[PDB]
């Protein structure tokens, strides 16, 4: 799937109040449950890369963010091998589980679909 | 999508120091007691519904189908097996 | 200590050649040590065991 | 003499005596049913097979370790 | 009787039916039959019951005299022919082909 | 299905043989054999086994040569082409008692006595099912059982009509070795027999198992400690990061 | 520059087998790789043993591999080790994929070695069908029997097929002569795949348990990963060693060791223990067409996870409702397997449709639905 | 957590006697016994494996 | 970048037996190569046939 | 027309002395002998059955 799909699916329950109030709890629990924090990532860093759109949005990370995002895979890799969790500081705190890369990965699709698109377009 | 040594296709490191010690330097089974208690038990417990769900299931419908299908074909189980058939 | 490492396992050619050594006699002895061991698990049961009777 | 015969005959009266006697109730029911005419222009005609294995798997659960160990 | 001839490594059963078989066969009626046939259609001569005795279903072969239609039944499924060999019960879908066979004499057959 | 379609499950019997360390007993194959001789050898062959495979197991290389040279096997012709006969040798296969499939149905009312080289391995069950079988030929038929014509029943064989009549009696071999002859002993003995006949390896195959299974372990162990040596760099890394 | 990167044979071996780069954090479920490599070389150098002892003639062949059994010295051994290891094989393939699924092996960029794998499957399932035949007992000719009376049921021209595949009216000494030629050659054709299938994957590399990409830490794959699958070939051995020398014969069907006889039916036809998943889903539809549709069908269909799995998250470790899903699949997957080996009776005739069912709509239904959610939820919960 | 000097704590893993010979000569002692072992392995499965090449026992008789 | 080139798989066939660069002026005893390779499959599918119906 | 006439001295001369093991009755049909000539050959002899219901 595409992470415009994800996303633009996700405002549509956010809007509605009823959907919200039933989704939003349950979303929280799951994130709980799929334990990618107890690994010290963030959400964003367990998105597949290895698709063209993806390796552009990591291009146009912020030297830091990126920087960052390599040590952190760095990081989870070693508990992995380990197969420890991650104590303390390294535990990525509800605060800290920031969209760093859905802002990019979005941009880059808005193109990629604007592409496909307007190589349709017929002149009315 | 991989590369090779030298130009393995990571976005640029920078700021990580890795420390490690010699195999020589090492006791390569320092803390395994422990591991293998504390650490199995956690790893163990924190993947166990994901087994035992689907297995119990599994099991009572196969105990359920094989003692009705043991059941159907004994005397007393005449008149209900010439119905299902 | 430093003399056994240095005669037996410093140079590869002598490490390899300690190993394969050391491999004939571990196959040789452990075969002799398995014969008796199964003879004894085993006694009075097989062929060597009746064969007198004969 | 067979040692079977007496360790069958043992677990029959001992620890299967509840299939021995379920055996022997069929045994006789299915006997007098054959005695009654027009049983062969029957539709069903019932066995003791059933009861026969379950006191026979008794048995021999009874005695299997019990007879290889006098041979 | 019913014999069993190898033809082709397939079993070939030559039942030699008698007068009430024959009157046994001719009564079910063709409409209620998964594979519906009559007793004419399978034999060319009715003292002559000529079957491919491999079963439709998988492809045991049935034994014979045994059933719940009294011809063949094959104990891999729990299929039921007749004595016309057609499949009446179980998983079987068709009747128990025919070969290809012709009285040469009146005692004797080539298949 | 029902059970008597299925035939009784044989209980499990201690087998000396059963046990990862245990060989058969050779003194209850030697018995065994005699069994086959005196009873069943009238009706099964035993075509897969050699005199030669005798020797060594049950008999000595005399005995073995004695019982191959009292049967006469087909010879080479004769320089005029005539057929002749031979005595047996060791590398001769033990001879079956009829010369084909039709003969052997005829003298057993239908049924064909099937050859016993390797019926141990061919039934679910293995010795076990050969004692059960031997020894589970009730008195009277449980009522309501109908038998075909020529059949017998046995509960332990599918279906429970069996073409072979109860054979085994208290005292129909007299076994060399002063054993007392009773159904259940030749039994035992014939089955112990039979097993052997149908995996005459089963005495070197666990001996050289065991040899396997004791290396095998410790190279597994040793296989443990250098991985774990040889990751433990990998295992032990640590990292500081701080941020460019 | 160092040899075994300047010569260019080296610099194959050496590309593969020792400066691989690879993820420093597969775990043992990544050893199965290997061990299929083990089995499939102990089944050539078993099979090609045997074949030296083997006759291929329908009269001779039970007997030979009677021989075998009985004079030809450590026969036995090669004997069992063939037939245990071709269950080995199996248990590894099925771990192996088991593997891929669980953790995404199959999505992008591995869609090409997932699908080459896919035929591997298939070529060891052909390859130990025939191998089965050959022994020509009750069950290799009961086996042959009903499996090609399966391709009758392709429409207009499957009788033709089948007595074209028989070379005869029935399975007897032409079919067991070609199946003995064919079994030879297809091993050497499933090491060709199987070696496709890793150079398609060397493109992208392995995949790891974590899911994310593993370019920014990497361990040569000897001696690392070459001391870690020594574990497993250890405990494979340990495990081959307890059914060949002491249990030999747990893994088979003693109607085998019956000579095959086209008039006497056994008691009972099941295939070997790991054709029976794809068994019971033939079972489970009642026509015979439908029937042999639905078992190619149950294979191919892994050829669309790539499509029906729509996360943006590659595998299952941080999927907790995708692993339950998973965990509901591969029961089912064994208990398919039971209902293989049960006899077509109530209430195993239900039992076997309703897994059926259930089988397929993992990949249809499920894996779809519960794919797009989780992406919702892990957007929708992180935020 | 900032200087790179301080390298982290490895005390739990390091060996005291780390530069001995005695320490090497132990892990060598192990991967010399799986040598053994292998070599003691391989020896008997080729010895075993290819006498089924050898004359079998009907051939001897 | 072509498909030939841009698939692993494909590009080992394609550096072989498409793109691969040849000298120009190769004359008729560089052809035994490709007869040899054909003699090879010739004896493989009847040497595989002919195992079909050998004993 | 010769193979024919071939046929009729090797069963007339040869056939007292040497075998011709390797061709079946149905080989001379539509070559030398028509399928009637052949296996009116063929049924002038004897050969091996399979044994009776007695063996
Ligand atoms: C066959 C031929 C023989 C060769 C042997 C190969 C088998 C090795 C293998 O792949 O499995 C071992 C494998 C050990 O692999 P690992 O590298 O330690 O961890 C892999 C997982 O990440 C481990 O997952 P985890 O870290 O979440 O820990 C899970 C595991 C605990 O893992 C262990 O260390 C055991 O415990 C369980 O899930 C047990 C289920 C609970 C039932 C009660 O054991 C399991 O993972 C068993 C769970 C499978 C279901
Ligand atoms: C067998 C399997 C069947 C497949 C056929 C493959 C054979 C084709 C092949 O390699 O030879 C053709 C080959 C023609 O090939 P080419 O590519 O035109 O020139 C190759 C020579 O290097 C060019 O040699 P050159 O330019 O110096 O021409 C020499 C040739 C003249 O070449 C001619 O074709 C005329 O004449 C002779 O050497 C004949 C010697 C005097 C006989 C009195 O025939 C020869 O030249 C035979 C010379 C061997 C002595
Ligand atoms: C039996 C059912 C198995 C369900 C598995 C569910 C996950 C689990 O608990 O496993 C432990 C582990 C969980 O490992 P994990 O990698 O998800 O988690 C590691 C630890 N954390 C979460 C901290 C990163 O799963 C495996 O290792 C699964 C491998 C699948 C093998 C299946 C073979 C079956 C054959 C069918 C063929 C078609
Ligand atoms: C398959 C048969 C395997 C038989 C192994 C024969 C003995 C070689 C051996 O044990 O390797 C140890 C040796 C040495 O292991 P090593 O390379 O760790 O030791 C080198 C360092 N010194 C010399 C100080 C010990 O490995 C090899 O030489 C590679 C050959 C193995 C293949
Ligand atoms: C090819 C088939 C591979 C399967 C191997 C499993 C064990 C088979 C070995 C045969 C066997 O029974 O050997 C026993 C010992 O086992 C053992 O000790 C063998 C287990 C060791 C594991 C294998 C290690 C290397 C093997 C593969 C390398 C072969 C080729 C490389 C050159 C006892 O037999 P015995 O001791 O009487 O034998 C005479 C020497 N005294
Ligand atoms: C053996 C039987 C050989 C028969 C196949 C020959 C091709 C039939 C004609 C087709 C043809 O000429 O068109 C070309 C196809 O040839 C091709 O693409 C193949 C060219 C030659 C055929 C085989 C190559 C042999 C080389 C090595 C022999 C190996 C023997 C070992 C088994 C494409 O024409 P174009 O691609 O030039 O462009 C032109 C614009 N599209
Ligand atoms: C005079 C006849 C006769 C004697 C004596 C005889 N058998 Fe049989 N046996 C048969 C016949 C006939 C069958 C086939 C029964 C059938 O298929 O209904 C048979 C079947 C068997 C079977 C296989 C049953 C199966 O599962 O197919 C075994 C095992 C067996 N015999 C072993 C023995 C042993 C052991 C002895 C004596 C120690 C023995 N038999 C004595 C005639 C005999
Ligand atoms: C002879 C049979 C096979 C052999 C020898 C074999 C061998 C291997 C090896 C060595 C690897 C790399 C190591 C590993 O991940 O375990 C691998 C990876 C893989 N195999 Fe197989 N394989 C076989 C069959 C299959 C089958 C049947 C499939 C799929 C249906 C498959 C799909 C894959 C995939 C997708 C990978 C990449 C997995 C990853 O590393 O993420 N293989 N195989
Ligand atoms: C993937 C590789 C292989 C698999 C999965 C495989 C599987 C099998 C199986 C299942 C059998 C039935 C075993 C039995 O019950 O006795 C068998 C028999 C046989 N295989 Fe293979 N086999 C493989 C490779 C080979 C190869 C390369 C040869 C080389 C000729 C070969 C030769 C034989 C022979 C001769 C038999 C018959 C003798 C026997 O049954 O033991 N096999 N194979
Ligand atoms: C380089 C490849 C091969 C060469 C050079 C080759 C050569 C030969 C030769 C010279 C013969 C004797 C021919 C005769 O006079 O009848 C022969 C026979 C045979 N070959 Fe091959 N062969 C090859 C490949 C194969 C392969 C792959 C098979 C696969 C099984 C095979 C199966 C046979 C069989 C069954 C025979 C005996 C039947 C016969 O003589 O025709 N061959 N081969
Ligand atoms: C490049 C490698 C070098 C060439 C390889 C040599 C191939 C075969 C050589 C030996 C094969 C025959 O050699 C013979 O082996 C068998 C078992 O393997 C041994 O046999 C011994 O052990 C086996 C079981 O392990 C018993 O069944 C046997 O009664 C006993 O004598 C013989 O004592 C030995 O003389
Ligand atoms: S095979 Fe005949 S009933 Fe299924």
């Amino acid at each position: 799937a595409s992470i415009t799909s994800v996303v633009k699916t996700s405002e549509l329950i956010l809007k509605s109040p009823l959907l919200s109030k039933i989704v939003v709890p349950l979303a929280k629990t799951y994130v709980k449950f799929s334990g990618y924090r107890q690994l010290g990532f963030k959400m964003n860093d367990l998105i597949i890369e290895e698709t063209p759109n993806m390796q552009l949005a990591l291009r146009r990370l912020p030297p830091t963010e990126s920087y960052d995002r390599v040590y952190r895979l760095i990081r989870a890799t070693q508990f992995s091998l380990s197969h420890k969790l991650a104590t303390g500081n390294d535990i990525t705190k509800p605060e800290e589980d920031d969209h760093y890369l859905i802002p990019y990965i979005l941009d880059v699709e808005a193109e990629a679909f604007e592409k496909d698109a307007l190589d349709n377009l017929e002149v009315v | 999508y991989m590369g090779w040594w030298g130009h393995m296709g990571s976005p640029p490191q920078k700021g990580i120091a890795g420390y490690t010690i010699s195999p020589f330097a090492a006791r390569p089974f320092a803390g395994v007691v422990h591991a293998a208690i504390f650490n199995t038990f956690r790893r163990t417990k924190n993947q166990a519904l994901f087994v035992i769900l689907p297995v119990s299931f599994f099991y009572y419908v196969w105990t359920q189908a094989s003692e009705k299908n043991e059941w159907l074909y004994t005397k007393a189980g005449r008149h209900e097996l010439a119905k299902a058939l | 200590a430093t003399t056994f490492y240095n005669v037996f396992v410093k140079r590869n050619s002598a490490f390899v050649a300690t190993i394969l050594a050391s491999a004939f006699v571990f196959d040789m002895t452990f075969e002799t040590a398995i014969d008796n061991f199964w003879d004894r698990i085993n006694a009075g049961k097989q062929w060597k065991d009746i064969r007198h009777k004969y | 003499p067979d040692p079977a015969i007496a360790l069958h005959e043992a677990a029959a009266e001992g620890p299967c005596h509840d299939f021995k006697h379920h055996f022997d109730e069929c045994v006789e029911r299915v006997t007098k049913a054959q005695e009654a005419e027009d049983y062969d222009h029957a539709e069903y005609k019932e066995d003791c097979v059933e009861e026969f294995f379950h006191l026979q798997h008794c048995i021999n659960d009874n005695t299997a370790d019990k007879l290889f160990r006098v041979l | 009787k019913n014999v069993i001839i190898k033809w082709r490594g397939k079993p070939i059963f030559i039942r030699h039916r008698t007068s009430e078989e024959i009157e046994e066969a001719n009564e079910v009626n063709v409409a209620t039959l998964r594979d519906p046939q009559t007793d004419d259609e399978r034999v060319q001569k009715p003292e002559w019951l000529v079957m491919i005795g491999v079963c439709t279903h998988l492809g045991c072969v049935p034994i014979g005299e045994a059933g719940d239609f009294g011809g063949w039944f094959c104990p891999c499924h729990g299929s039921h022919y007749d004595i016309s060999g057609r499949i009446r019960r179980g998983p079987a879908p068709l009747n128990l082909e025919i070969p290809e066979y012709d009285f040469a004499d009146a005692e004797t057959l080539v298949i | 299905m029902t059970a008597a379609e299925h035939g009784l499950h044989p209980a499990e019997y201690p087998w000396p043989q059963n046990g990862m360390l245990s060989t058969f007993d050779h003194a209850s194959l030697r018995r065994g054999y005699q069994v086959y001789k005196e009873v069943c050898a009238a009706c099964h062959s035993l075509d897969r086994i050699a005199w030669r495979n005798l020797v060594g197991v049950t008999h000595t290389t005399d005995e073995a040569k004695a019982f191959a040279e009292e049967l006469e096997y087909d010879d080479e012709p004769d320089d005029e082409g005539n057929p002749r006969k031979r005595p047996g040798k060791l590398a001769d296969y033990i001879p079956g008692p009829y010369p084909n499939e039709q003969a052997a149905r005829a003298a057993n009312q239908g049924a064909l006595p099937p050859d016993l080289s390797l019926i141990a391995k061919a039934r679910h069950g293995g010795a076990d099912y050969i004692f059960a079988l031997l020894t589970g030929y009730p008195d009277e038929p449980p009522a309501g059982v109908v038998l075909a014509p020529g059949m017998n029943y046995n509960p332990y064989f599918p279906g429970g009509g069996i073409g072979m009549a109860r054979t085994l009696f208290d005292g129909v071999v007299e076994y060399e070795d002063g054993t007392p002859a009773t159904t259940s002993q030749m039994a035992k003995d014939v089955a112990a027999f039979l097993t052997w006949a149908a995996e005459p390896e089963h005495d070197e195959r666990k001996k050289l198992g065991l040899k396997a299974i004791i290396v095998i372990s410790a190279m597994l162990g040793l296989s443990v400690y250098i991985k774990k040596f040889k990751w433990s760099p990998i295992k032990n890394r640590k990292f500081i990061y701080n941020p460019p | 520059m160092a040899l075994r990167k300047k010569n260019s044979l080296l610099n194959m071996a050496n590309s593969y087998v020792l400066d691989s780069p690879q993820p420093s954090n597969l775990n043992y479920f990544w050893n199965f790789g290997s061990l299929l490599a083990l089995c499939l070389v102990i089944q050539l150098a078993t099979g090609i043993t045997l074949a030296m002892h083997y006759t291929s003639h329908a009269s001779l062949a039970f007997d030979s591999v009677e021989h075998i059994m009985r004079d030809v010295n450590f026969g036995w051994f090669i004997r069992y080790a063939h037939a245990n290891t071709a269950s080995f094989f199996f248990i590894c393939i099925y771990a192996h994929m088991g593997r891929n699924i669980y953790y995404g092996s199959y999505k992008t960029p591995r869609v090409l070695p997932w699908s080459i794998g896919v035929i591997i499957f298939l070529l060891l399932i052909i390859t130990a069908f025939m191998g089965y035949v050959l022994v020509f007992g009750q069950m290799s000719l009961w086996g042959a029997t009903v499996i090609c009376n399966l391709v009758s049921a392709i429409p207009w021209l499957g009788e033709d097929i089948v007595h074209f595949l028989w070379g005869g009216f029935s399975v007897g000494n032409p079919t067991l002569q070609r199946f003995f030629a064919l079994h030879y050659l297809m091993p050497f054709v499933l090491a060709v795949f199987a070696l496709l299938h890793l150079i398609a994957l060397h493109t992208a590399g392995s995949s790891n348990p974590l899911g994310i990409t593993s370019n920014v830490d990497k361990l040569s794959m000897h001696p690392y990963y070459s001391f870690k699958d020594l574990i497993t070939v250890f405990a494979f051995l340990l495990m081959f060693t307890l059914f060949v020398f002491f249990s030999p014969d747990k893994l088979g069907h003693p109607d085998n060791y019956i000579p095959a006889n086209p008039m006497v039916t056994p008691a009972s036809i099941v295939p070997e223990w790991y054709l029976l998943p794809f068994y019971a889903i033939l079972r489970a539809i009642p026509d015979k067409l439908g029937g042999v549709i639905a078992m190619v069908a149950a294979i191919l269909i892994l050829l669309i996870l790539p499509i029906v799995d729509r996360s943006i998250i590659r595998g299952n470790a941080f999927k907790p409702i995708s692993k339950l899903l998973f965990g509901f699949f591969i029961c089912n997957f064994l208990l398919l397997g039971v209902l293989g080996q049960v006899h077509i009776e109530p209430p195993f005739i239900v039992l076997g449709q309703i897994c059926t069912i259930f089988y397929f709509s993992y990949f249809l239904i499920l894996l779809p639905m519960v794919s797009t959610i989780e992406n919702i939820f892990f957007y929708i919960g992180s935020l | 957590g900032k200087s790179t000097y301080k390298i982290p704590d490895f005390t739990p893993y390091l060996k005291k006697d780390r530069n001995t010979d005695a320490n090497r000569l132990f892990s060598y002692f192990m991967i010399g016994s799986f040598g053994m072992l292998s070599a003691a392995g391989a020896k008997a499965t080729v010895q075993d494996f290819l006498s089924n090449m050898s004359a079998s026992a009907d051939v001897l008789a």
